[PDB]
DNA sequence: AACCGCCAAAC
DNA sequence: GGTCACCAATCCTGTCCCTAGTGGCCCCACTGTGGCGGT
């Protein structure tokens, strides 16, 4: 398959901003606010004391005991507040069936036929389970995950109401209780229907309820600020402005999206870690690409052999016992993410 | 300052660009007291188009223009349209008129063409704009501001060598010298006021006087060369 | 006929500007404002990792794990806001009857006769239905369309009030309810009158009311920045400056106009797609012209054969069983769109 | 002879 | 019946970090606005 100069996909999953708040007796939404505090920062880095050749710098004996002035934002739970809440909305659309833009008509017809074949194999069910499992275990709380006993409550537009009692009892690999597997089964079927049917309008309202410790620290989204002045806060938080001029401390929609699409463990046969779905399988913790351009595991190498992978999917419908190739599961996870997958005319 | 101080540049593009800028009226006048032959080659090569000339120091196409007495005839046709005051500014519909007069009376508090020596601009017909450049381009002789017609009018013997260095005849040169000296810009005042010339009424002895304001080439050229130097 | 040196048409449809806002108990107009967010983007492009000959570039192993710093404008619904409102005004004038400029009086008299013959055949009725149908299904919401349960409320200058209860139930090709067809019938008659009568002054006030999900993303018009500095945002939104000093996030007039005039499916006999009315029928998704210059389906080929089309229109009213040639429907959709249809003096 | 042609480049 | 008391005082000591990075594709409009000599 040849990469055309226009090749476009819209994302299928639409999470909103996730907003941190608590409830009082009078109010049903009180926003969790951040305040600027100035603390002491000691000279602890390598470059504070040493040259690049691992030789001590010619500085004072006393200047290593001096402290940098840090201006930081902190978010703490107010005293005697029992529970904190984090909720976001998730809309799902069927945008991986057909490209949003395609210059080559032969590429368009192939990708349309591939998506229809993958749908009849039951491939969208497997992907929907992995997206669903990231919601139930609370991967989207990031650093607030399992800091207390967390109850996740999900209300869908069909009228279904799902409840996870404690996320500390659940993991990705662990053996789930019968009631928790029933929530995974039913909610995955609703997401699969939304991923595959353009005539369906599906939306969910997902709320986590964490049993807060006394004046516990909250870990929301931080703003990417290189251009920071001397007076301004070096660490700033992402905020949702309410109807009245109060700022609820918040997660980015892309941050929530990065958590739900942490499903990629196909890059190796005995791969334990799940990467955020990337075209080169970027692992910033290790600082390596798990699907390098040198290999055949990267997106563009798999997307060039589409006709070869369509032939393998056509041995689904009569057989239906053989699993789908991990390369094709990874392929459709990138189309659900969406992106600009084009190459210049030559 | 001197001509061949700018000829030292080995790159011909930079050289010709600086030479075309040097001999344009929006810059200072360069001294050609040492260099008369090379000066005649470039001044006569300026008579051509920009896209017709690769290098201005090509001697042969200068001799092609000089030997052709359909080319120099046009350059001496354009001398009769040398103005001290441009009647075609800013409206170009002022049809076939030329104003050549001495500067007016000097006044202490105002600035006019009286504050400078008498220099000439050209304005007739866009088709012949290059053909004027030979005989209207101002340079510095000995220590004196001069143009080609004025310096060839009297002091021809100094330029005989420079003109005959290409292979021009003495007969043609002296006939060219007398016809140029005879075709020098006279005191030209138009016989009628043009339809597109602006007239105003100023209070005269016991009545009114019709006054047409015309710009001076000198004061404009000074303001232009002051503006390129970024002085105000 | 011959195309003139001057041949102009003023447009018939005048959409004002669509402004996004919400309502509180205090105010009936609170403008939806955008804010600059600085997020972390990966290196996912083809050119980041590959040469034009599909060979890997010579890069460090940590280069594909590095990020791009993105400065984007974001617009989310404030927390616990139930409904979001998109409002624009539409004025319809009779500008397709007579050219605004015409050099040749033989061309002018011919185009005046063609419009009058098209008017008595009931040709403006069919065109008015397609413009009206785009308003009722909410084509003009673009990417906000059917993201929630949308109610469209239309107030005309005649004193009529029309209401669509839910736009999710309606589509272009679907079978409508009895009450929804009555709204389409009555409003199409008011537009047809405005398109044909120069004495009639007609305007409509059109408001959508969308049931918002929690902190839902809004998709307004983006400005066309070809070159961007590192400080300013790469993605910026079209804004309406309110009377106080606040910027409501907005659609362009031409954006709303592009949606209303997405009526052209005459380019093929079994055409499923409706294109925005273009002289060459430009398909922006497929990246082809559905009415090429080589074909007879392009506007300038049809416009020079207008004598032959005027002959067929005069045999239309004598029967009124045989339908109007789709080339003539497409012709008058370009004149309603307006433009400069000028050749030159040879 | 009435009508196609010639002609410029600064910051 | 109407005003808002004087006399002096603003503290010294030490420091604001390290890592990595700001994307690909395509495009930037058609109409008109000349004087002058000549074949």
């Amino acid at each position: 398959m040849e990469l055309c100069n226009i090749l476009k996909y819209d994302r299928s999953l639409y999470p909103g901003k996730a907003v941190f708040f608590y409830k009082t007796a009078d109010s049903d939404f009180v926003p969790l606010e951040a305040d600027i505090n100035k603390i002491r920062g000691p000279k602890s880095g390598f470059t504070e004391a040493f040259t690049p050749q691992f030789s001590p710098k010619n500085i004072s004996p006393q200047d290593l005991t001096h402290n940098n002035i840090l201006t930081l934002e902190e978010c703490y739970v107010p005293p005697n507040v029992e529970h904190i809440f984090c909720r976001f909305s998730l809309r799902v659309q069927a945008n991986s069936l057909v490209p949003s833009g395609c210059s080559d008509p032969e590429v368009f017809s192939l990708l349309k036929e591939l998506a229809e074949t993958f749908k009849e194999c039951g491939g969208y069910k497997e992907l929907a389970v992995r997206y669903c499992r990231n919601i139930l275990i609370g991967t989207w709380l990031w650093r607030n995950q399992n800091t207390g006993n967390t109850q996740i409550e999900i209300k869908t537009s069909k009228g279904s109401c799902y409840l996870i009692d404690n996320t500390r009892k659940l993991a990705w690999e662990s053996k789930w209780a019968s009631d928790d597997l029933k929530v995974l089964e039913e909610l995955s079927n609703e997401i699969e229907s939304a991923l595959t049917d353009p005539n369906v309008f599906w939306s969910a309202d997902i709320t986590a309820k964490i049993e807060a410790s006394f004046c516990q620290e909250i870990y929301p989204s931080q703003i990417l600020n290189d251009k920071v002045k001397q007076g301004e806060a070096s660490k700033q938080f992402v905020k949702a402005k309410c109807a009245d001029g109060r700022y609820a401390v918040s997660f980015n929609s892309v941050k929530i999206g990065a958590a739900l699409q942490s499903i990629d463990d196909w890059w190796d046969e005995d791969a334990s870690k799940r990467l955020r779905v990337h075209e080169f399988g970027a692992d910033k913790e290790i600082g390596v690409a798990r699907r390098p351009p040198d290999s055949e595991q990267n997106f563009y190498s798999i997307f060039k052999n589409t006709e070869w992978y369509l032939s393998a999917l056509k041995n689904c419908i009569t057989n239906k016992n053989e699993k789908i190739d991990p390369a094709i599961y990874y392929l459709f996870s990138v189309l659900i993410k969406g992106g600009m997958f084009q190459k210049k005319a030559e | 300052m001197h001509l061949k101080e700018l000829l030292e540049i080995t790159d011909t593009t930079e050289r010709d660009r600086s030479l075309r800028r040097a001999f344009s009226p929006y810059t200072a006048m360069i001294d050609i007291t040492g260099s008369e032959a090379v000066a005649l080659i470039i001044l006569l090569n300026l008579t051509y188009r920009k896209n017709q000339v690769d290098d201005l120091l090509d001697k042969k196409l200068a001799k092609q223009a000089l030997k052709s007495e359909d080319h120099i005839n046009k350059c001496i046709k354009e001398i009769a349209w040398f103005h001290t005051h441009n009647l075609k500014y800013p409206d170009i519909r002022v049809s076939k008129q030329n104003l050549a007069v001495e500067p007016p009376t000097l006044h202490s508090y105002v600035l006019s063409s009286a504050n400078y020596p008498k220099a000439y601009g050209w304005s007739h017909n866009s088709a012949k704009v290059n053909f004027a450049k030979l005989f209207v381009s101002y340079f510095k002789w000995q220590n004196q501001v001069s143009w080609l017609a004025q310096v060839l009018a009297t002091n021809s013997d100094n330029w005989k060598s420079a003109f005959t260095s290409l292979g021009l005849s003495v007969k043609a040169f002296k006939s060219l010298c007398v016809t140029v000296k005879n075709s020098l810009p006279e005191e030209a005042i138009p016989d009628s006021v043009d339809r597109y010339s602006r007239q105003i009424r100023m209070p005269y002895h016991d009545g009114y006087l019709a006054v047409t304001p015309v710009i001076s080439h000198v004061v404009q050229s000074k303001i232009q060369q002051a503006a390129i130097d970024k002085r105000a």
